[PDB]
């Protein structure tokens, strides 16, 4: 499964970056706490489209 | 993204799979919490549309155990202060219930003061009745982090 | 419950079936491109040789 | 060692029809297809033997049905085939996809007589092949969608029959089935499938089959991490290699001047890889020069006459990517007009327009 | 164990769908061979009009 490791880290790399950009435009984000239930592999295209 | 990443690190931790095209994991879970982990196992393979049944088969190896501690949100911080020494064996007796009452005890009869038991605690019922929106911030100094 | 033993005889060995049936047919039906065809490869090619003795 | 059973042929066929109990029929019909599972022949009585099952028995009528499609595919005195279509409308009833604890064993049937060639083109002249479509979609397809797409791989061997299916919804519901790939042998013949598609195909017409199947679709980009898995059948490890080089080509066949000219002369051209393509643009620098500056000025016709509710961000793509490669571009944009066009077009209500017209005006003025 | 009745039920799948590509590599060259039946076979169908012209 080392291949889908590491898309989910570049995935989350880029998530980091974006996480990074959102504040510089000073933007605080909600929560809206609730558990979510996890993406299937299926999903996963979708999620880097 | 980081609970797709979790199920795949364990999954790297799984079977070499030179058996045949499935994934066998040999796993530590109690035996008072069988039943809940099958009736999340008959759910698992349920929502992958696959009729064939993950099954649980019981070992008697001769490998050591791990310890677990069953623990509340209060009696965390008196079980973690006894594993910061020395992670107890299996099955051995745990002073955690009793350190819950004999260590404020042992540190009132040293540090002993109506005027300083009242700052102590209204410094704690503070942390306590005010923690939902502590635990809304990310963290803080150790002076906040350990103390909390 | 002892049916451990047995749900493991009666649905991993099922997919041993399907590992064996369900694969061996599409090697089986690899015919039409290694048999069935490939007669056309030597069949028109002696064609044109009946042709000559026409 | 099966006792040189070679006699009593019409005999053990007597016992067919006259049986009168249902367990004691079904154990012999069981009997009967125990034995015609590796033999020889031993189907003359066997159409007449349609007559005498397929009749208040279930546990008959799918054994009947497995001594019936293996009798017409082994054998060369058995090959009826005139009766096999008229059987296969007296089947379609019991391949009609509403069926609980028996489409299983039906869908075999269907695959075991359609493994000859002229014989599955006997079925597909009087199919109604939506019956394979309507257990295409959600119907249970764990073993169903492997067996339904396992006919499709037989029926893509004869090249006359490709473009026969092409009349149908067929690849864009078999990319929604690749997306999913849960069992692992239901994509693994469909990838298989793919290249029976159009390698077995001698025409041109598999640009029709470009065009519709995966530049359309979100199959052309699902190849790549198919191919970064590891996969351990040698069969599929040389089928995505097989499949890049085709569609490795297709992706560059795709991309062409002369395309283009007709995308934005005849018209109507979507967002195909034509306009996404960094090749298109990298080479046809000078073409919208090359057309005395008439490539420049059709563009544009078609932005201002028409409304275009869909493809008015196509064209601010196309100018938007031209001026970026080409600096001496934005000097015909500013003598045409086309630059007022652009700042009016980019307050539109539909997001996907506003976008590319924003993304074309800020890509006009990039130095000053 | 279980994983003792998985690894040889996983040898017998493996077996099958091997002997199935050794008969797709020992038909390979027999449909050649039987297209050289026609050598044999479709001279005749040029006798069909070798008596018609005469």
């Amino acid at each position: 499964f080392v291949n889908e490791v590491r898309r989910c880290e570049e995935m989350d790399r880029k998530l980091r970056f974006v996480e990074k950009e959102i504040r510089k435009a000073n933007i605080p984000i909600m929560d809206t706490g609730e558990n979510p239930e996890v993406p299937f592999p299926r999903d996963m295209i979708d999620l880097e489209a | 993204v980081r609970k797709m990443k979790a199920i795949y690190h364990t999954l790297n931790l799984c079977n070499i799979d030179v058996t045949q095209k499935c994934l066998i994991a040999e796993v530590w879970c109690p035996v008072t919490d069988l039943d809940s982990i099958q009736f999340a196992l008959r759910r698992g393979t349920e929502h992958s549309g696959s009729t064939v049944p993950s099954i649980l088969n019981r070992m008697q190896t001769n490998q050591t155990p791990p310890t677990y501690n069953k623990t509340n949100k209060f009696t965390y911080g008196f079980q973690n202060i006894v594993d910061a020494y020395g992670i107890g064996t299996y099955r051995e007796i745990n002073p955690a219930p009793y350190t819950i009452i004999t260590f404020p005890f042992l540190f009132a009869v040293m540090f002993g003061d109506l005027g300083h038991g009242i700052l102590m605690t209204l410094f704690a019922v503070w942390m306590v009745l005010r923690e939902s929106r502590i635990l809304s911030q990310k963290n803080e100094n150790e002076m906040f982090s350990t103390i909390f | 419950s002892d049916a451990d033993v047995q749900k493991q005889i009666k649905h991993m060995m099922a997919f041993i079936e399907q590992e064996a049936n369900e694969k061996a047919e599409e090697i089986d039906a690899k015919a039409e491109e290694e048999f069935n065809i490939e007669k056309g490869r030597l069949v028109q090619t002696q064609r044109l040789k009946i042709m000559e003795y026409y | 060692l099966q006792t040189e059973g070679s006699q009593c042929a019409k005999t053990f066929i007597n016992l067919m029809t006259h049986i009168s109990k249902e367990q004691t029929v079904q154990y012999i019909l069981t009997l009967v297809d125990d034995t015609l599972q590796e033999n020889h022949q031993r189907n003359t009585a066997w159409s007449y033997f349609l007559p005498m099952l397929n009749r208040q028995d279930l546990f008959t009528v799918h054994m009947a049905a497995r001594i019936i499609a293996k009798l017409a595919a082994w054998g060369k005195e058995l090959m009826e085939g005139s009766d096999l279509n008229y059987y296969f409308n007296w089947i379609k009833t019991q391949l009609s996809s509403q069926s609980s604890q028996y489409v299983q064993c039906v869908a075999g049937c269907l695959q075991l007589m359609l493994r000859v060639n002229e014989y599955r083109f006997a079925w597909v002249e009087a199919d109604g092949v939506n019956c394979i479509m309507g257990v295409l979609s959600n119907k249970c397809g764990f073993q169903l969608q492997y067996q339904m797409i396992f006919s499709v791989w037989l029926l893509a061997f004869s090249p006359q029959m490709c473009e026969h299916l092409r009349r149908y919804n067929i690849i864009p519901v078999l990319s929604d089935i690749l997306q999913e790939s849960v069992k692992e042998k239901v994509t693994r013949i469909i990838l298989a499938a793919f290249r029976n598609f159009l390698e077995k195909s001698v025409e041109r017409e598999t640009r029709q089959e470009y065009a519709l199947a995966m530049i359309q679709c979100k199959v052309l980009k699902q190849l790549e991490n198919l191919e970064q898995q590891k996969y351990d059948d040698e069969d599929i490890s040389e089928d995505i290699k097989f499949l890049l080089e085709k569609l490795g080509e297709s992706v560059q066949d795709l991309s062409s001047f002369d395309e283009y000219s007709s995308e934005l002369k005849s018209g109507r051209l979507e967002w195909s890889p034509v306009h996404k393509s960094e090749k298109f643009w990298r080479e046809n620098a000078a073409r919208l020069n090359e057309k005395n500056y008439e490539l420049l000025k059709i563009l544009t016709k078609l932005l201002e006459v028409s409304d275009d509710p869909q493809v008015l961000a196509v064209a601010a793509h196309d100018v938007g990517e031209y001026v970026r490669h080409y600096p001496r571009g934005k000097r015909v944009i500013e003598q045409l007009g086309g630059k007022q066009l652009v700042m009016n077009h980019m307050h539109h209500e539909d997001q996907q327009v506003r976008y590319n017209a924003l993304l074309a005006v800020q890509k006009l003025m990039v130095h000053n | 164990q279980g994983i003792q009745q998985l690894l040889q039920a996983e040898k017998r799948a493996a077996e099958k769908v091997a002997d199935a590509r050794k008969r797709k590599a020992r038909r390979l060259k027999q449909a050649k061979e039987e297209a050289q039946m026609e050598v044999d076979q479709y001279r005749r169908e040029r006798e069909q009009e070798f008596q018609s012209k005469q």
